[PDB]
């Protein structure tokens, strides 16, 4: 792992729905995801904010964050990359962020989410990839 | 003892405290032997009574086994010494390093084995000090130490293994320290140190070795530098028979 | 202990007063140390005409007390006692005639160390209009 | 479901219900649930039975996404075994012909580092060793590390299976598609392959092999993965003086501050340490190199200067970039700052010439002359260039912008003694209209040291002596004054002497001259008349008189260290002003023990009764900010049991629910009513709560400010200083002594202590420690320290008022 | 200059005070020629005592070791500083150096090495260092009783 978890946010002062590739961010990822992303991550309008010793990296979308976070880093294009392919994936999933509708679909966001990144390891996906899996 | 209220002292007339709150509910207490009896008995430096004391109602942490490591001349720190802690202590408060390293050991650590070293020397007697500052991997404190202490075999033992760490002020020492200067050379080679290395030699008389150190590199060994580079280096090395590692002692 | 109060926002006229108080006086019966120290933090971020009085006082302070002399220098040498505008004009004047001059002057000048002027008691009667307006 | 830990009796009756839909949503529902955190277990053979061997993908993917979260806790439907129901018939899920479901099951299975499924995540490699897409080749390196991870670091998981089992790695950097999950602990043959692959590469996959494998012999080879790691290769091969000019680090650089102003104000600095390396002296800090952008050739066309210009700045762009923007104009040209700060300072200084730097706000005014003149005092040059400059502030001519000018020239000319003789003239001539103290200060001093120069005074200073406007400093000004330097050289219709007759009266005395002066009766109330009218013993003259006085300049008066200076520009000094820099019976006994520096509170824990007081618990709770680092564990508290149980203490939390007092301690036992009681063990107070920030001068100077500090109580045992018992007490109360609010010497010399806290309580905690140590035959209260106190509505003033008296516990059990 | 290896215009330029950053280059260019004067003559403008003690302390007759090594004696540098003081069979500050930095021990064992029976002494004041440094059961107060020995205990 290199990449903690990958989660999306409401913030509402929770985690939608996220994802523990490993048993590890449980209970930590709502945290985590419900104080920073309230704040923009403690941003300022950039994708990049680091707080808590936890680097976010995130893009807003309505009263909801789609956050990456990462307390390692291997590469700078990398982390943008791999919440970047998510967020080609999760509109086709959820129409834009909004928590009901990320809460109705947290099979299909989880799911993407250990194919997009395995063992913290930034995979790629794209929307057709993501069809063979809820087919 | 503790009562599951919060109360007021009624007073105490007899044994028992009595005691009444604001709504005024009663509690009572006998004065016990517990606390009491143990204390009263290290006052009068009694250890064998206080054993029996030792219950289980006021054991607490450090009132009775690491309260008692607490003289510095110990009486109290020699009945509980159970800690590894405790036990190191105990140690530095008589003097006697003996058992420090023990405790140090068991400590795992060896900032403990440097700090009772040197303690250690204190108490005079550099063989617990060898010991101790070669595993916390002093080799240089030791070979500066050693003609100190009069040791020419275990000088040359902290001069091989500072070599390997490039110790400049420690694998060097050891060669002034001895009449010959030889060691350094050597060592000074392998650095790659080949001026240092021939001034050294040079000046013992080890002209052969200095030269050698000339030629396997950069030559030149002519020019005289505002120390001598050929003048005469032999020390008569230490005159005792026992070494201040055999430095004497009775122990009180 | 007034002065504890507020640092600047006290105003220029309390430390004026404690200030012209402290000079006058003397303190010992109470030591003059917390008194210079609280002034001392009150001038720095307060108006001229208070921080000049403090070097005037000082003066006047030095002249009454011979012992006060050493806090005089440690506070004039700063660059808020004396160095600042009007403050260090009448400074330079205060100074030099404390340090540089007999002190003939500067005894004469200290007869108690006293305000400027003694008028009557104003505040009774102008209270007594402006309270029920 | 968002959220909701109480719904697993419906989530069962959802699982399955014989329509596909609502056991996809159910097991959706499930996993939601878990990753918040809550409540799963009871549903597990529910879930598991519809799903198992299916080709059927979604609920296949939704079965293999709950495995990989949570598949070790839950264990009704599964229970523990070697093929458990997370693979037994996922067997069939890997070996299917779609590659989506043996691909999923592939990358679950050999995700976990489970040794209860260790055997069946082995072969798991078989769905994902023939590659469909570039995902199934990179899942297959990735699943492949993941069984290595997984206690098979040996021959379990190294050679190939019948493609990969460590060799997808391998296989990759030759292969159309690259991923090298090999960074650590894998294949020496794949690391070499990757070097190979550094030419043939899959951009993605080229990020894989560098982070294992990094520096080029190359420029480059292509793909921003190469390109990234290049500018960290260049910085190695020249260090020096930075980077200089900014390599690939450019583009990430820009976004760092996106907010917005700062950018610029960065790249303003950047470009100014580039321009030159000067000679580095006070604030003529411009490093980099020393030729790269040169500075000024005569023949450079259209210069160096021009990029020069905007880094002076009276505000020309905005205020963030105008605080760099002036540092950096002293930064590239100066000859420390004085220089380049003097003509940056004629340009915002008040002036006849544009009324775009001239405003009747006099403080500022004021503020601008004395940044200017400060130039002067600081180095010579500028004395030439001031002066002149100082008579156009001047030139003005309304009442107050003449009266700022005259208060700073007055001051440099006690610094400059009879060099500025010429200014004198300019300077009476706005003296006549008057509304303010400031002109006739300054006017009266000017006119008044410069007598021999000019002969006008009567005129000039007559006007205004009978005119009116602001007069109570105007006194003390004039006082020290009027007559100075020679004897009976000047004459209007009053020669010197009139003017130490006009310089008595003025100050204090009565006198026919200069038509009467407006006011005598001084300032503030110490300065008095009295030493100058002693003074003057030799009649306005250069002598030990006024004039003395006037030609000198009272201590050191040098550079920019603000002695007759001011340290800058004036607009820039505010902006660094502002910058703080803030760096059932129960029985209890109790004492606190430490063994290798671990804290613990020992409790022992006491049935004096012959009751039953079986179903003993024993807990140490979290109160607020303190907590329990693990409770007392023992189920004791038997029939006439003692026992000693350990509690471990936090003294640093967040606030919790229940009560906030001492230590809360609870144990339980039989009883039905009151099951669990609080019984206390010794005194911990609210003051832990508190927590501990320090602060610099410039902090408590400006919270000082902020709210008051006058409560003030004397506490005893402040005998001693700042550093022994009272350090330690306001230590317990987290506070902590910082700098100093001191003044010492042969009659002063309190010990001052500037505390600080940022207490969780909403307040902040300040105070000062007086401590009132005799320096004097007359002492406060002799040894004592009075504490003033505040906090930021003094609700910690006063734990800091009296925990800096005594504090200290024991027991001996 | 050093390019040229003109050692003597680069210390020129170095300048004898200070500019130690110069004469650490020009020091090591200075060995690498094997022309040892020029080298201890940088290193000495460069300060640099631990570096200087290894070029010097090869003298056998200590004869400029001891003045750049003066502060290693009580810096706790007593490596440094044992090195430079013997080195010829003299105790030139040898001794010295172990009271200095509070390594009294040594200082005594030192004495007894090479008996001129000054051990007496350092064993007295090393003694007496014990009992203030709490040790009452190896206390050292007595001339062989409690732990350590003065001079009579001891020999050559």
């Amino acid at each position: 792992m290199v990449l903690l978890a990958a989660a999306v946010c409401t913030k509402a002062g929770k985690a939608i729905v996220s994802r523990q590739f490993v048993e590890m961010t449980r209970t930590r990822i709502e945290g985590l995801l419900a104080a920073f992303p309230k704040l923009m991550n403690t941003g300022k309008q950039h994708t990049f904010v680091e707080t808590e010793s936890v680097r976010y990296v995130y893009q807003p979308m309505e009263k909801l964050y789609m956050v990456l976070i990462t307390t390692k880093n291997s590469n700078i294009l990398e982390d943008l990359e791999t919440l970047r392919l998510f967020s080609r994936v999760i509109p086709e999933y959820c129409r834009a962020l909004e928590e009901n509708e990320i809460s109705e679909h947290c099979f299909d966001l989880i799911f993407a989410f250990d194919e997009i990144v395995a063992l913290g390891y930034r995979e790629n996906v794209n929307l057709a990839q993501i069809r063979t899996f809820t087919e | 003892r503790t009562l599951d209220l919060p109360i007021y002292v009624t007073r105490v007339k007899g044994n028992n405290v009595y005691c009444l709150d604001r709504e005024c509910r009663p509690r009572v207490l006998t004065i016990d032997p517990t606390e009491f009896k143990f204390k009263l008995a290290l006052i009068n430096r009694k250890y064998d009574e206080v054993l029996h004391m030792v219950r289980n109602a006021k054991l607490v942490g450090q009132s009775i086994i690491a309260y008692l490591q607490k003289k510095g001349y110990p009486e109290v720190a020699l009945h509980f010494v159970k800690d590894e802690k405790t036990r190191f202590s105990l140690a530095l408060e008589c003097g006697n390093i003996e058992i420090a390293l023990e405790a140090a050991k068991a400590l795992d650590d060896k900032n403990c084995w440097e700090k009772l070293g040197e303690v250690a020397l204190l108490q005079g007697n550099h063989q617990i000090v060898e010991m101790c500052y070669q595993r916390t991997k002093n080799f240089d404190k030791l070979s500066f130490l050693y003609l100190i202490t009069g040791n020419l075999e275990k000088l040359r033992k902290m001069m091989k293994i500072a070599e390997i760490r490039k110790d400049m002020s420690g694998h060097y020492q050891n060669a002034l320290y001895l009449g010959d200067v030889s060691e350094r050379v050597r060592i000074l080679k392998n650095c790659g140190q080949k001026s240092l290395a021939y001034l050294s030699a040079a000046t013992h008389g080890l002209d052969e070795e200095a030269e050698s150190l000339k030629e396997t590199f950069d030559p030149e060994k002519e020019t005289i530098p505002d120390i001598d580079p050929n003048a005469k280096l032999l020390q008569p090395p230490a005159p005792i028979m026992p070494l201040d590692t055999n430095w004497p002692l009775l122990t009180v | 202990h007034l002065c504890e109060f507020i640092e600047d926002c006290e105003f220029t006229v309390l430390a004026t007063r404690i200030l012209h108080l402290l000079g006058q006086e003397g303190p010992k019966t109470n030591n003059p140390s917390k008194y210079i120290r609280f002034i001392y933090n009150r001038v720095v971020l307060e108006h001229e005409e208070v921080r000049a009085g403090a070097v005037s006082a000082l003066a006047k302070f030095g002249a009454q007390n011979e012992e006060m002399l050493p806090s005089i220098l440690v506070l004039l040498k700063r660059c808020v006692m004396d160095d600042d505008n009007e403050v260090r004009d009448r400074a330079t004047f205060y100074l030099n005639v404390l340090e540089q001059k007999q002190k003939a002057l500067n005894a004469g000048y200290i007869l108690n160390g006293l305000t400027v002027s003694i008028p009557g008691l104003e505040k009774a009667l102008q209270q007594y209009t402006l309270e029920p307006s | 479901m968002d959220s909701e830990p109480p719904s697993e009796i419906s989530l069962k009756n959802d699982l399955e219900k014989g329509d596909v839909k609502s056991k996809t949503e159910a097991l959706k529902k499930v996993i939601i649930m878990i990753l918040n955190g809550e409540k799963l277990p009871g549903l597990l053979m529910t879930i598991i039975r519809f799903v198992l061997p299916l080709q059927d993908h979604t609920i296949k993917k939704l079965l293999l996404v709950f495995w990989e979260i949570v598949p070790k806790t839950t264990p009704d439907g599964r229970l523990l075994h070697e093929m458990i129901l997370v693979c037994d018939a996922y067997r069939k899920d890997l070996q299917h012909p779609n590659e989506f479901i043996r691909g999923s099951t592939l990358r679950f299975l050999c995700k976990l580092k489970e040794a209860e499924l260790l055997e069946p995540l082995m072969p798991a490699i078989r769905a994902c060793l023939e590659h469909r897409h570039s995902y199934v080749r990179r899942n297959a390196v990735l699943a492949i590390y993941t069984i290595y991870r997984n206690f098979e670091h040996l021959i379990p998981d190294a050679p190939e299976l019948i493609h990969d089992f460590l060799v997808n790695e391998k296989d990759a950097s030759c292969k159309r598609n690259a991923f090298m999950m090999l960074i650590h602990a894998d294949q020496d043959r794949a690391l070499d392959y990757l070097s190979t692959c550094i030419d043939q590469v899959q951009t993605f996959g080229d990020i894989l092999q560098l982070v294992i494998v990094e520096l080029i012999y190359k420029v480059c080879h292509a793909n921003p993965s190469e390109r990234a790691r290049f500018i960290r290769c260049i910085y190695n091969l020249l260090q020096s003086s930075s980077p200089a000019v900014k390599y690939e680090a450019a583009g990430t650089l820009v976004t760092l501050s996106s907010a917005p102003t700062a950018i610029k104000a960065a790249a303003q600095c950047y470009i100014d340490l580039i321009i030159k390396e000067s000679d580095n002296n006070v604030k003529l800090i411009v490093l980099d190199r020393l030729v790269e952008l040169k500075e000024h050739p005569a023949h450079e066309r259209v210069l160096q200067d021009l990029v020069m210009d905007i880094l002076r700045v009276l505000s020309t762009p905005d205020l963030e970039v105008r605080k760099k923007t002036l540092q950096l104009a002293l930064d590239l040209v100066s000859s420390r700052n004085v220089e380049e700060l003097v003509i940056v300072l004629k340009k915002e200084v008040i002036k006849t010439n544009n009324v775009s730097e001239h405003e009747d706000t006099d403080k500022y005014r004021q503020l601008l002359v004395r940044t200017l003149h400060s130039c002067s005092v600081r180095f010579p040059d500028m004395a030439a260039n001031v002066i002149p400059v100082l008579m156009e502030f001047l030139s003005d001519s309304n009442e107050a912008a003449a009266a700022d000018v005259l208060e700073f020239v007055r001051e440099a000319i006690q610094r400059f003694d009879n060099l500025r003789m010429l200014i004198v003239e300019k300077m009476l001539e706005v003296f006549h209209a008057i509304k303010s103290v400031k002109i006739y200060r300054g006017a009266l001093w000017i006119l008044g040291e410069y007598c021999s120069t000019k002969e006008d005074i009567q005129s000039v200073m007559t006007e205004v002596r009978r005119s009116l406007g602001e007069i109570p400093i105007v006194e003390s000004e004039i006082k020290k004054e009027a007559g100075e330097l020679k004897p009976e050289e000047e004459i209007t219709v009053g020669p010197v002497q009139k003017l130490v007759t006009e310089m008595g009266t003025y100050a204090t005395q009565s006198a026919l001259s200069s038509s009467r002066p407006t006011k005598k009766e001084e300032d503030r109330p110490p300065l008095r008349g009295f030493l100058l009218d002693g003074d003057f013993f030799v009649a306005a003259s250069l002598a030990t008189t006024l004039t003395k006085i006037a030609l000198r300049y009272v201590a050191l008066v040098q550079e920019k260290k603000k002695q007759n200076s001011f340290v800058a520009e004036a607009m820039l000094l505010m902006a660094t002003i502002l910058h703080l820099g803030k760096s059932d019976p129960v029985y209890a006994e109790a004492y606190v023990h430490v063994n290798q520096y671990d804290i613990v509170l020992d409790v022992l824990v006491v049935n004096q009764t012959s009751d039953t007081l079986q179903n003993c618990t024993l807990e140490l709770a979290t109160l607020g900010d303190l907590k329990l680092v693990e409770k007392p564990s023992p189920l004791t508290l038997a029939p006439h049991d003692f026992a000693n149980i350990k509690a471990n203490v936090k003294v640093a939390s967040t606030e919790n629910g229940i009560i906030f007092g001492n230590i809360v301690y609870d144990v339980s036992g039989a009883a039905s009513d009151r099951n669990c009681v609080v019984l206390s063990d010794i005194h911990i107070d609210i003051m832990d709560y508190i927590q501990p920030a320090t602060c610099t001068d410039a902090e408590f100077r400006q919270m000082w400010a902020e709210f008051e500090w006058e409560n003030k109580v004397t506490v005893n045992t402040n005998m001693t200083d700042l550093n022994d018992y009272l350090q330690h007490i306001l230590k317990s109360t987290n506070m902590k002594c910082l700098t100093p609010e001191k003044a010492l010497s042969g009659y002063c010399g309190f010990m001052a202590a500037n505390l600080y806290a940022r207490s969780i309580f909403g307040e902040d905690a300040l105070a000062n420690v007086s401590i009132e140590k005799p320096v004097h035959q007359g002492p406060d209260a002799a040894v004592t320290g009075h504490i003033r106190i505040r906090a930021k509505s003094q609700g910690m003033a006063l734990s800091l008022g009296d925990k800096i008296n005594l504090s200290q516990k024991k027991t001996s059990l | 200059a050093l390019q040229l290896g003109e050692l003597k215009i680069a210390y020129q330029l170095a300048v004898e005070a200070e500019s130690e950053q110069k004469w650490k280059q020009l020091a090591e260019l200075a060995i690498s020629k094997c022309q040892f004067s020029l080298a201890q003559e940088c290193l000495h403008h460069a300060q640099d005592y631990g570096g200087l003690l290894l070029l010097a302390t090869a003298s056998g007759n200590a004869s400029m070791v001891n003045k750049l090594a003066e502060g290693a004696e009580r810096d706790g540098k007593n490596n440094v500083a044992f090195m430079s003081y013997f080195l010829q069979g003299k105790l030139d500050a040898c001794l010295e150096l172990l009271i200095r930095t509070g390594r009294l021990p040594e200082a005594a064992f030192l004495a007894r090495t090479y008996l001129p029976s000054q051990v007496s002494r350092v064993v007295k004041l090393w003694r007496e260092n014990l009992s203030k440094v709490n040790q009452k059961a190896a206390e050292s107060l007595a001339d062989p009783t409690e732990y350590e020995n003065l001079f009579p205990g001891l020999k050559e």
